[PDB]
């Protein structure tokens, strides 16, 4: 076990293990859902709960 | 000596289109009458009948 920068002294250390994303994360292929609307707006349960 | 099928329509000559009845397809079928409300473009036929 070790100090733990922060939970220990103050020696600002200058080198860490930063974990990062391997490559851009927001590249195209934006989700897209198809929508079907009820076809009667008069036979729409609504009841229960 | 050839006839094929012999249905029993509903005498088109009596139920003339002076009774707004378009009778070809087989069944009666007046146009605007007990139409349903709140439905897509079609749907106005299950009961146009």
């Amino acid at each position: 076990q070790v100090g733990i920068p922060k939970l220990e002294v103050d020696h600002i250390s200058f080198s860490n293990v930063v974990s990062m994303m391997t490559a851009n994360i927001r590249t195209g292929d934006d989700m897209a859902v198809e929508r079907v609307n009820p076809d009667d707006v008069r036979a729409i349960n609504i009841r229960n709960a | 000596y050839g006839a094929a099928v012999v249905n029993i329509d509903l005498n088109r000559d009596f139920f003339d289109t002076a009774t707004g009845i378009d009778l070809t397809k087989g069944i009666p079928l007046v146009q605007d009458l007990l139409v349903p409300i709140g439905v897509t473009a079609g749907a106005e036929q299950s009961a146009e009948y």
